[PDB]
């Protein structure tokens, strides 16, 4: 004849979460940028024998 | 095309808990500091004070 409870009282849990992030960066661009591919010498010949 | 679709800023909490009659319970909380710094400078003159 005994009956159960409508529900059981559970235990409560507290959650504490921490997220930490640090970012650092450097960027350098120094100097002189010369050309590396340049035209060279040329030579041509032409003649009419007849 | 002309059908503007909006974005949202949302704060949502979906919790399962149990407490006594008339008690106040916190189900969500947040502290969130953020900082960012970017610097561009000339090589040597940028470090002179003031």
């Amino acid at each position: 004849l005994a009956t159960p409870s409508p529900f059981d009282m559970e235990k409560m849990v507290w959650l504490d979460v921490n997220i930490l992030e640090i970012r650092k960066s450097v960027l350098e661009n120094f100097g002189v940028d010369w050309s590396k591919q340049i035209p060279g010498p040329f030579a041509a010949f032409g003649k009419d024998f007849v | 095309n002309g059908f503007t679709v909006p974005g949202f800023i949302t704060r949502r909490s979906n919790a399962e808990i149990n407490v006594g009659d008339g008690q106040t319970m916190v189900i969500s909380g947040l502290v969130n500091p953020k900082t960012a710094k970017n610097v561009s400078k000339l090589p040597w003159l940028g470090d002179i004070p003031i």
